[PDB]
């Protein structure tokens, strides 16, 4: 309050009490006007046309929204290290906004000189969709979220939605949500902003990788009382058939009764990183998995749950089955393989079967080799499973969540869903935490002395800045495993080296070289 | 260091076709290690228009002409050491 | 709080309790924006390459820190008078640390033309390494600390930490310390900071020099009832070895029985102030003390408190053993020797041996004349001592303390040490005065009206002012000598001179002509 | 990828005996990375019983004849680029 007096004091330490961390995190924000103060509508039609599968009809809003949902704007590098090294599981519990310490300023451009003036009486808007009556646009990892490292003052993302669309033209269901018709809060460069919240109860997050392969679970010294069949046909001949049982023991673990099966499956096409074995013709978009609601494809990007390659393969990955996060100073689009880091999944191999590979195989016709009138002599033929639906007793593992990536997403508010874990990792919450979209209002230039009915579409430029602050509560669950060979850590390699991991360039851009998984631990099935 | 063994089953089948379809077990190949590879070569086989190259454990046959087969499965191990034993496939 | 109040009143008094010195002192800093607000490395890689001695790898932090270890920020040269001349010993009791009268200020560029305007919004970030989890920096009495002269403004220095480096190439253990990562405090032109310190249980500095000589501690007029072996040859001849004894007495104090030996040495090289003498040649690096742990060397500077000449030996010093301040308006490198004052050490002659002498001699061979069956007539040979470690019983006395000089260094943090006491002078400290790291908080520009991810690089020039106050309470220890002999003192002398001592020269520069000690009273051993 | 700078220090010196016994600075090597080793060979000397082949920084020398001597002081990086710099020596 006031304007010699700042409305807040920046916090951004990360205590660790035990079986809680708090993580506070704070960063600059620099948010412009976008849009001149307008709703301009955006479709392929006015952004020079696309496909039949990449047509959208939505709204540009002019606010501006914080978005926080990435681990490494609360977690230092530093702190994800003591996070995954050990702990089997964490959540995140509460959080708390303080957005303080604005200030307006006033652009003005003469003759192309910048004079940038500040207004001690422009407002800027701010407001918590707390209702999730607004198109949730958070949790799809759109690149405008928190600086990985504090110091860097970022531009705050534009607002803009998507609703209904019949090619570009929308329809009646189309919606159309006009934000200030939502009750806001006006911050004149002394006022602080600040709303707590309590996260629903989400599961722990599976923080550990399993030391016991779901087909590998039986006791390798005591037979199985449960009899399989083995032979079929006593030697080669005609006319031999026969019906031999055996006991399935440990000297054949392939045909051993089991309790439990792996989890589901949806094929993704193979690609290796060794250049030279992939096919040569362009396979990008033709050839990858798509599910495609609505007569149009979109690719199955990255899908359920499923390890990346076979123990031993490690240069393959699946086409559109993996998070590939770009490392810092990357191009926008058509960078090569080097450039763009890749999230292999090798670590829940145990509890799902591999992306590339066709689960299992199932046989599709009777082996009755002689029938009564209608003689086939048709032999047991087997087709393969590319995609398997989730069966009676199925266990699986979601997928690991990264530094670089996403913490929650809305679940869609539909009649019913399966496991809402959001496919790229994360937790799944029916009320995640809530927009909170910031807007500087306008003011207009000059009216002219005569009256004039139209919008007043003449503002002054300006913009804002201040700080944020997100201090956002976890849960651990500590660790008691009876493990007596060492566990496997996350380190950083003793050698040297131009520059430290995870710490500035001579030019002083933060890079973050590789993307830290959370499935360090193991934890018997 | 046991160099693997590879144990082709069936040895000996008599299939006569519209069933020409048969598959020769050749997972059941004995080795310390994992079996890096399989490899799998006919040596003998009436002229017909394919001939038999396949990297798979099961070998799937089709389209067999009567005549009399003999095919080789190659096992390598993690090593290197390679044990190769032939099977005989008869069509009538 | 508030623009239109001052958030703090200039006290610099220096109250005299009596055995209590409460030394307050302010002086105004201005502090620009270091590093255009980045975290850029250095490296001899980036400073143009270096000898494998002077490789490092270190960051280049942002931040501004307030350093005030030096005596002279505190004591004008009357208190330091009034401190040296009847007192023996000090040590600080508590510290007080007011940041007060912020005035953020914004600089515009236009045609070349410098226009400077106060922001009333920008704030300047401040907070206090209260747990020594940062590396230490203050205590290598590094040229940034608070102006002798309180009217002097200063330029608070940047600051920036060493790591380890192979070379010029960082390794695994190579930390990298995010100085945002601490919790913060914002002050925005109407704020003020304040901690209270209190320091430790440090012993009380000596400032007294010893009126009785080690070697001459005994009675001169008794003897000593431990004979002392005089003789060993009766007279000139052939085999005329014996063994006479005699009573050590004040006849021959040399061999007298002493219960005490001389503090450790680590011998310097001897230069002497009449260039004349010196050897023609460079012995400046070749030819010093060096300790080089790791492969690379680096001078003994000063090394082990050790007397600088002996009696009546002014012009020489030791090469590598005596700080060297240099006096107001010298050049930062090649100057000549009238340019520099140098810190003479013959305090401190009777308890330490002569830094450029060789702590006597050890005998190396057994001087068995004529031995069985293996006859050499092997002389006693003696050897010197030119480093002698710590032995049972040795006093020394620790190096002297100037008014240009440090006051306390933070004992590294080590499973053990012996005697911490800093050997450029001043107090050992395991918890010394935290570093307050300032740093004023970036505001960008104008960022573009398209959203864009990168870091933001544009920001407004501007830097701070204020005042700073150190209030540090110092403990004396009066002295109660029974000495008739008048004591020496430390006086300013009265003789017609074109500038007063300690006083401002005709343009305004401030110049101190010589090194004050803190050993002039007396007090026997 | 600087290659290493070879700064030997005094360059030139007049030295008159009984005080043979002189020392040059090799130390002065700047580069970006350590200097994995120093190389002294001198090029031209008076006929000695001895030949100076040394490692050390910090040349040594000691009975040293009256005439002559260029000292040569090679460098060597991590990377392997070398720099060689001579040194002059004179004694009366």
């Amino acid at each position: 309050d006031g304007v010699g007096s700042s409305s807040g004091n920046w916090h951004c330490d990360s205590q660790w009490l035990g079986d809680r961390v708090i993580t506070t995190s704070t960063r600059t924000w620099a948010l412009p006007t976008y849009n001149n103060h307008l709703y301009k509508q955006i479709s392929n039609s006015t952004s020079g046309g696309s496909s039949n599968d990449n047509a959208y009809f939505g709204y540009s809003t002019p606010w501006g929204y914080f978005d926080f949902n990435r681990f490494h704007c609360h977690f230092s590098p530093r702190d994800w290290q003591r996070l995954i090294n050990n702990n089997w599981g964490f959540r995140p519990k509460r959080l708390n906004f303080k957005l303080f310490n604005i200030q307006v300023k006033e652009v003005t451009d003469n003759n192309g000189v910048k004079t940038i003036a500040n207004n001690l009486t422009s407002t800027v808007q701010v407001f918590t969709d707390s209702d999730y009556q607004l198109p949730y646009v958070l949790g799809s990892a759109h690149e405008g979220c928190l600086p990985p490292f504090p110091a860097d003052v970022f531009m705050i993302p534009q607002y803009g939605y998507l609703t209904l669309n019949d090619g570009s033209q929308a329809v009646g269901r189309s919606s159309f949500y006009c934000l200030e018709y939502f009750p806001s809060q006006m911050l004149r460069t002394g006022n602080n902003f600040q709303f707590s919240y309590e996260f629903e109860n989400v599961p722990f997050h599976s923080s550990y990788a399993h030391s016991q392969s779901l087909d590998r679970l039986m006791n390798p010294l005591i037979d199985q009382y449960l009899y399989y069949l083995s032979k079929t046909i006593n030697g080669s001949g005609q006319n031999q058939q026969t019906l031999k049982f055996s006991v399935a023991g440990p000297s054949n673990m392939a045909v051993q009764g089991r309790n439990y099966i792996p989890g589901p499956s949806y094929r993704q096409q193979r690609v290796s990183t060794t250049v030279t074995q992939n096919n040569n013709s362009e396979f990008a978009w033709p050839g990858a998995s798509s599910w495609a609601l609505n007569g149009r494809n979109s690719l199955m990007n990255p899908g359920p749950a499923m390890a990346s390659h076979k123990e031993g393969e490690d240069r393959f990955f699946p086409l559109s089955g993996s998070l590939i996060f770009g490392k810092q100073g990357t191009g926008r689009d058509n960078v090569d393989a080097d450039k763009v880091m890749i999230t292999n999944e090798e670590e829940i191999k145990t509890t799902n079967p591999v992306a590339t590979e066709s689960y299992g195989q199932v046989a599709t016709n009777h082996q009755s080799d002689g029938t009564l009138a209608v003689p086939f002599k048709a032999q047991a033929q087997t087709g393969w499973v590319q995609n398997q639906g989730i069966l009676p007793g199925m266990v699986w593992q979601d997928r690991d969540v990264y530094l670089q990536g996403p913490i929650w997403a809305k679940i869609p508010h539909t009649d019913g869903n399966f496991h809402p874990s959001p496919l790229m990792g994360g937790f799944g919450m029916k009320h995640p935490p809530p927009q909170i979209l910031i807007k500087n209002t306008p003011v207009p230039a000059d009216p002219p002395t005569a009256f004039n009915k139209d919008k007043l579409n003449s503002f002054i430029t300006q913009y804002s800045t201040g700080q944020v602050s997100v201090e956002i509560e976890w849960e651990l669950q500590k660790e008691n495993s009876k493990r007596w060979n060492p566990e496997i850590q996350y380190t950083s390699n003793y050698y040297k080296s131009n520059n430290v991991e995870f710490a500035v360039n001579t030019e002083g851009v933060y890079s973050e070289p590789r993307p830290i998984g959370t499935r360090y631990l193991t934890r018997n099935l | 260091n046991r160099p693997p063994i590879a144990i082709v089953s069936p040895q000996f089948q008599e299939i006569s076709l519209p069933t020409t379809s048969t598959v020769i077990d050749g997972s059941q190949s004995t080795d310390d290690d994992k079996i890096v590879q399989y490899h799998w070569e006919e040596l003998k086989g009436p002229l017909r228009e394919e001939k038999i190259s396949e990297d798979t454990a099961i070998l799937k046959l089709s389209k067999l002409v009567p005549g009399n087969y003999t095919f080789s499965l190659t096992v390598v191990d993690s090593d290197g050491a390679t044990n190769s034993t032939t099977a005989n496939l008869t069509v009538n």
